[PDB]
């Protein structure tokens, strides 16, 4: 079937319909604002013709029956339900004819031998005396005038629509006056809606049954993608949690419930035969197998089962309770003719919300029985598929005494249990178009409310006109009210999907004070009331989001699952197990619960959750991939108790033996500081004093009044043993800005939690890491917040013995059992076993951690950054031999820490008896140390390719150390950070100490980062000094000649001839404040001013030098000075062109034009900095970089790829 | 020296989701600066990689909006703008969906 | 859809070996057009070859003259402006040697 034709018409066709009742409706007199509002206009009595907007007279009893209706309603509300219906009426007729159900026999929408005519016009009167035998002569005498083809067309179909209303009353109703008003007309032109319903589907496509369940899904498809994200009103529910199950979980279910009891009483039933997803119940113990056969009844008579889906949709999952129960009545032995009326009258019972998935639902079960029985409407054949109904609109005291039921009238009788249990019931259904079939009854009121459906199924049809139409109304809420109070043999469905924050005021509620152990989603709602639905031995089996095995908002659930329910098999399915769904936002599981408990009970289960949907009907239907090895009580043993059947077994068994994780460090979470980009700051950012480091230079006491900034262990990315020591926030006077920050109102904001532990020496892991876990080593003077959560000891063996752990694949194997997701918090981890303290990890852990230290103190955003790793060999060497030296140094570390890890994991592996094959050892790839290029460039996969990427980021790293010291912020006389706090402080009095005295530290700093060398104190020119002043004038040129080789393999592209030192220059101009942007993380400490995009004068500036009078000597010094060179050498160029001819001439025009476009951008450079130089502006370190690079307009390079915002120019 | 468009989005869509949960952003009046950074800090910086990202699908050569285009001789820089307004408005896209999906992720 | 900024410089050099003799250029003062059109006309067209060129040797991704860059939304454009200067600029250097050789091609 090419549902394409059908999923692409029935969401038009959805619209179609909309419309057309709406354009209906403007003549009716009904309409509502361009928001929705109705109007009504009395009507105007013109003899006997009411003229609303022109309709006769008699046409207004039941058009104010219709003013009622909407009034109560809606507009928007109407449409949806009326276009759907009628769309459900034709699609029937469209259905019946292709199949010939209809007694006259012609096709009644279309024509065979006319692809655009419609049968029923040739054949006037063969269609008028089948449905209107009196009106012949009248419609005969009409299409003999030739002309009015649309008015007989119409005649006929209502003729056949009341004929349809004795054996399928939930769809075509007769004095149904109200409906046939928005019948629209046009149904005869060129453009009538029916033409799409014809042209639009295939007939192929009509063949099957389950298109009725694609037209279901596809209509309201459009709907759907409006009402998701938002919370969903009572009236768009059906909608937001509408799908359609594929047919083989269906059969799962149904014959592992349905079937599953009839083979408990008589075993050798052949029914297995059919059921190719039977089950079979795993060998129980012969104690379990003898408590099973004193609980199953001897004999079941096939008509007493009975079966309910309280969500059935298209009624998909009925129709194979249907072909369940059908092979049931004819192993038992019933006429072919006889089975229908056995089975809708006595087995099958169905509910929804859905009015409309109602009567679709009926209409498939209905021709499921046409389709074995020609004869089944003809008898009065009563579905239990009703839709749930509210009654905020019932005139109470006008139906009791037209009922008349004890016969008083030839209010009495308000002490007679009719009364008395007739009020009982309304109340229960106030909003049942909301709470759906969740509105328990209990199972005594089962005779009383059935008795008195009988009884007034009875004056239904015994009553005069009064009765009659009185309990017509009242039956819709006794029925679905006894439906309700029935206890059923087994419950199957698949129930609605919507989180609680689509869930509605009056839904939330009754969820709490209904579903306590479930208010979560609507899917776990259904599945604990199911229960209270089944007999002692009745079945519960649905398909359902997978979450309830495995979370932790669901243990209080899970735990009275295992306790007083019995698992008999589940198909765990995962994600697109759906094929017409796209995105990650749907992982599935199908199951079986009996409503009895037996502790020692087996279940089966089918890890399905690989491949798409056609994958796993493959792997089902094959037994592929079985866990039957675990009982209910097993999963007991797990913390949480998560359905866990896919675990091994010394796995589970480690559980019972040790000790918990939690028992033995305290897993503390973090503060909230209630704003990440006001009180948090990179440790770089701010000065150097007012952080709580503590330097190697600074001897001069700590002021805690002085202190602003606090190191704090915010997460961050993968790290297996001590770094991303980064990020420092704002604890000043123990917090006084984070603890009284407040909202406007008054609320408090941040939450301060566990602060009592800060500043203490601990081991510290990323709560939010996306692939496995690890801890970090986590020394004094260190605060943290929630992304960084962190465990403390006391014992300093203890909290390294769990460190040495809790980095180990071996928890990452017991972190897949307890919880499968992203979020490692404190709730999963604390169950974590724990085994006694052995001390040859807690030796491995420390070599383990100093070697992490070492990696992470290697780079310059480490406060415990040296100097670098450059420094450490013999300055007469090659430099390019000393690279050599380094990439050997740096994988023998690799292997030292794998090593390290390894014999952890194993060792941990021996003490808690686990098997090696399932817990993998660490790779290579795996080492979390920058100085490993396996783990550092997981892109790049190749080998010449991965050398070349290396040697970039090495040759970067030693650049930005040589700027570095240029800059005053480190020395190669002193060792470690040396200059970073506000305002260019001290570092005069450095200068006089001799503190640079090796490598000068500019004047000014300000580096002008030009691509000529103009000055002298030039970037380019005093990186050339580096390398003449520490690896010598012998190897300046070898030495200088390889930066060029190495910047020109990844960072840029060669240039012929292009020496090595305009190679040098080349990059840092170009290249170099993009590496340094991603350097800091786009928070630079050497700001890069530029004078435009020519590149007319940029210059590199230390953050911390910065103060009043900085632009101004950026101005005197350099704009100005260079000014009047680029003037003194554009006139000795206009001597240059003149004198040449030949190609010489053109050569040296182009370096004339090349020079002065760079005088007028510098010249509006320089008005530009004229004016923010007269300002002053000064900067507070403490705001932060993003706040501080936009107080300066453009003058500045990248301000909105730094500070997010375009430059504020002036 | 390959390395695709799609690859640049996924980090740069991982970047947002991350950056709406370490700063609890709820409603789209807040959202901008998360989607800016995660776009920026996903550009590729060689070269060779950045030429490689332009070759793909999900991004064309003609911009959108001329102020997120530098006027500037640095074409790198350029290519490099053009692959930032091209994630920024992908993610913008996805918005009310990682909104629902961080709001949605708690339950508690 | 490879493409070399070499082979580019080919065609334009044969371009203006061309060019040169079918205008009897003979002194530089009058190279000049001969040399713009044959480096646009070996420009590539599509945007799978003209990023293919820019990966290559011989071409680098800052210009050297603002006013040969469109400023411009279309960095089709824009790489296809960095082609054309980087190919005129090596053609000059050829110019003297050319105009010699076509000089020095008839000797008659
Ligand atoms: C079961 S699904 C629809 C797809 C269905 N599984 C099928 O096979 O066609 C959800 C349906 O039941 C409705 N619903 C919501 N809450 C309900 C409740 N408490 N009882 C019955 N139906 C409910 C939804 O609005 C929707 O119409």
């Amino acid at each position: 079937m090419n549902t394409n034709n059908i999923k692409k018409y029935a969401p038009q066709a959805r619209n179609q319909f909309r419309d057309a009742v709406i354009q209906k409706l403007t003549t009716l007199g009904i309409s509502a604002d361009k928001k929705g509002n109705l109007q009504i206009a009395d009507a105007e009595l013109v003899g006997e013709t009411m003229r609303y907007g022109d309709y006769p007279k008699s046409t207004l009893t039941r058009r104010d029956r219709l003013v009622k209706r909407a009034r109560e309603q809606g507009f928007d509300v109407l449409v949806e339900h009326c276009a759907y219906t009628w769309f459900n009426r034709l699609c029937a007729i469209r259905y019946m004819e292709i199949h010939g159900y209809l007694d006259h026999g012609f096709h009644m929408l279309s024509h065979p031998d006319n692809p655009t005519g419609f049968e029923v016009l040739d054949h006037v009167p063969e269609v008028a005396e089948a449905l209107l035998p009196e009106k012949k002569a009248q419609l005969v005498e009409m299409k003999l005038s030739g002309n009015q083809d649309e008015a007989i067309y119409r005649e006929l179909l209502l003729a056949q629509c009341h004929a349809l209303h004795r054996a399928m009353p939930f769809l075509f109703e007769a004095v149904d006056d109200e409906a046939e008003l928005l019948l629209p007309d046009n149904l005869t032109r060129t453009d009538s809606i029916l033409r799409g319903l014809v042209d639009g589907i295939p007939e192929e496509d009509w063949q099957e049954v389950e298109v009725i369940g694609w037209l279901y899904q596809f209509y309201i498809s459009e709907k759907k993608d409006a009402v998701i994200g938002k919370v969903v009103k009572s009236e768009d529910i059906p909608a937001a949690t509408q799908l359609f199950t594929p047919n083989w979980i269906v059969q799962y279910l149904v014959q592992n419930s349905v079937g599953r009891q009839w083979l408990q009483t008589y075993p050798d039933s052949p029914l297995k035969g059919k059921m190719d997803y039977y089950i079979e119940p795993a060998e129980q113990t012969p104690e379990v197998q003898a408590q099973l056969a004193a609980i199953t009844p001897a004999s079941i008579e096939p008509e007493s089962i009975k079966v309910l889906d309280p969500a059935c949709g298209s009624g998909h999952i009925l129709i194979e309770v249907y072909n369940v129960l059908k092979n049931i009545y004819e192993e038992r032995g019933y006429r072919a003719r006889d089975i229908p009326q056995l089975i809708l009258e006595n087995n099958i019972f169905g509910l929804d919300i859905d009015d409309r998935a109602a009567q679709l639902s009926g209409f498939a079960l209905l021709m499921m029985a046409r389709q074995d029985d020609r004869r089944i409407f003809t008898r009065d054949v009563r579905l239990n598929i009703v839709s749930l109904q509210e009654s905020l609109h019932l005139d109470i005291a006008k139906l009791w005494q037209q009922l008349n039921f004890h016969q008083q009238n030839q209010l009495a009788h308000t002490d007679s249990a009719e009364y008395q249990l007739l009020m009982r019931t309304l109340k229960r259904f106030v909003n049942a178009k909301t709470l759906g079939s969740l509105i328990q009854v209990p199972q005594e009121e089962e005779a009383e409310l059935k008795a008195f459906l009988e009884a007034l199924y009875r004056m239904e049809q015994e009553g005069d006109f009064q009765q009659k139409a009185a309990a017509k109304a009242f039956i819709p809420y006794i029925q679905q009210a006894w439906i309700l109070a029935q206890r059923y043999d087994a419950v199957v469905a698949n129930p609605p999907y919507m989180g609680g924050k689509g869930m509605n005021s009056e839904l939330k509620e009754f969820a709490k004070n209904n579903f306590p152990d479930s208010k979560a989603d609507l899917f776990a709602m259904f599945m604990q009331n199911a229960f209270s639905l089944l007999k002692e031995n009745g079945f519960n089996a649905q398909v359902n989001m997978q979450s309830w095995m495995f979370l932790s908002s669901y243990e209080a659930l899970r735990n009275w699952l295992l306790d007083n329910k019995t698992f008999i098999t589940m198909a765990h399915l995962g994600a697109r197990a759906f094929g017409q769904i796209s995105g990650e936002v749907v992982q599935t599981t199908a199951w079986v619960i009996k409503n009895q408990h037996s502790e020692r009970y087996q279940p089966v289960f089918f890890r399905l959750i690989d491949g798409r949907e056609e994958v796993k009907k493959s792997d089902l239907l094959l037994r592929k991939n079985i866990f039957d090895k675990f009982t209910q009580h097993d999963f007991k043993n797990i913390p949480g108790m998560p359905i866990a059947y896919w675990i091994d077994l010394p796995s589970l068994l480690s559980f019972r033996h040790h000790k918990k994780l939690g028992e033995k460090i305290a897993l503390k979470a973090g503060m909230s500081t209630g704003d990440n980009i006001k009180f948090q700051r990179y440790w770089y950012e701010v000065s150097i004093k007012k952080t709580l480091i503590t330097n190697k230079e600074s001897n001069t006491k700590i002021d805690i009044h002085n202190i602003k900034w606090f190191p704090c262990s915010s997460g961050g990315e993968y790290r297996k043993w001590y770094g991303n020591n980064e990020i420092v926030v704002n604890w000043e006077n123990n917090g006084y800005e984070i603890r009284n920050f407040k909202f406007e109102n008054g609320k408090t904001r941040s939450a301060v939690r566990n602060d009592e532990y800060y500043f203490r020496e601990g081991i510290t892991w990323s709560k939010i890491s996306q692939g496995n876990f690890c801890v970090r080593y986590r020394p004094k003077g260190f605060v943290f917040d929630d992304t960084g959560r962190c465990g403390f000891s006391n014992n300093k063996n203890e909290l390294l013995y769990a460190a040495g752990l809790m980095c180990t694949p071996v928890v990452n194997h017991y972190l897949s059992i307890l919880a499968p997701t992203l979020s490692f918090t404190s709730g999963e981890l604390a169950s974590v076993p724990y085994p006694e303290i052995e001390d040859e990890i807690i030796e491995l852990v420390t070599n383990a951690i100093e070697i992490a230290k070492n990696d992470w103190d290697s780079q310059e955003q480490s406060w415990d950054y040296v100097c670098s790793p450059l420094l450490e060999h013999n300055s007469t060497q090659l430099l390019r031999n000393i690279y050599k030296q380094k990439i050997n140094t740096n994988i023998k570390l690799v292997e030292t820490l794998l090593l390290i890890e390894n014999t952890i994991n194993n060792i941990f592996i021996d003490k808690l008896q686990l098997d090696k094959t399932i817990i993998k050892a660490v790779l290579q790839s795996e080492i979390t140390l920058l100085c490993n290029p396996n783990y550092r460039y997981k892109n790049i996969q190749d080998h010449t390719d991965l050398t070349n990427k290396y040697y970039t980021d090495i040759t970067i790293d030693i650049l930005s150390y040589i700027i570095g010291c240029m800059m005053g912020r480190y020395s190669l006389d002193r060792e470690g950070l040396v200059y970073a706090h506000e305002g260019n402080k001290g570092f005069a009095e450095l200068v006089a100490e001799d503190a640079y005295k090796t490598f000068p530290a500019d004047n000014d700093g300000i580096l002008p980062l030009m691509d000529d060398e103009w000055f002298d104190d030039d970037v380019t020119s005093r990186v050339k000094e580096f390398v003449r002043t520490v690896w010598g004038e012998e190897h300046l040129q070898e030495n200088l000649e390889f930066i060029a080789e190495s910047l020109c393999l990844y960072a840029i592209k060669p240039k012929k001839g292009e020496s090595a030192l305009d190679t040098i220059r080349r990059y840092l101009s170009t290249q170099f404040w993009k590496d340094h942007m991603k350097m800091y993380k786009k928070r630079p400490i050497y700001w890069l001013f530029s004078s435009g995009k020519e590149k007319a004068f940029e210059c590199l500036v230390y953050l911390h030098r910065y103060n009043d009078a900085t632009l101004a000597r950026m101005r005197t010094e350099y704009v100005v000075p260079l000014l009047a060179r680029y003037q003194a050498n554009i006139d000795r160029l206009n001597e240059q062109v003149d004198g040449a001819s030949g190609g010489e001439a053109t050569r040296l025009k182009r370096e004339r034009d090349s020079l002065s476009k760079k005088f007028n951008e510098l010249r509006s450079f320089d008005d530009r900095l004229r004016h923010y130089a007269d300002m002053r502006i000064s900067i507070d370190l403490d705001d932060g970089v993003k706040v501080n690079y936009g107080k300066f307009g453009d003058l500045l390079a990248d301000v909105k790829a730094i500070t997010g915002n375009a430059p504020e120019i002036i | 020296s390959n390395m695709t468009y799609n690859n640049v989005f996924d980090h740069a869509y991982e970047m947002l989701k991350e950056n709406i949960r370490y700063d609890d952003i709820r409603d789209t009046d807040d959202l901008h600066d998360a989607i800016h950074m995660a776009a920026d800090n996903a550009v590729p910086h060689y070269y060779a990689d950045i030429f490689s990202v332009m070759a793909s699908e999900g991004i064309d050569l003609e911009f959108e909006d001329s102020g997120l285009m530098p006027d500037t001789k640095d074409v790198i820089r350029i290519l490099q703008a053009r692959i930032y307004e091209q994630l920024t408005i992908d993610l913008w896209e996805d918005a009310e969906d990682l909104l629902n999906e961080y709001l949605e992720e708690v339950e508690e």
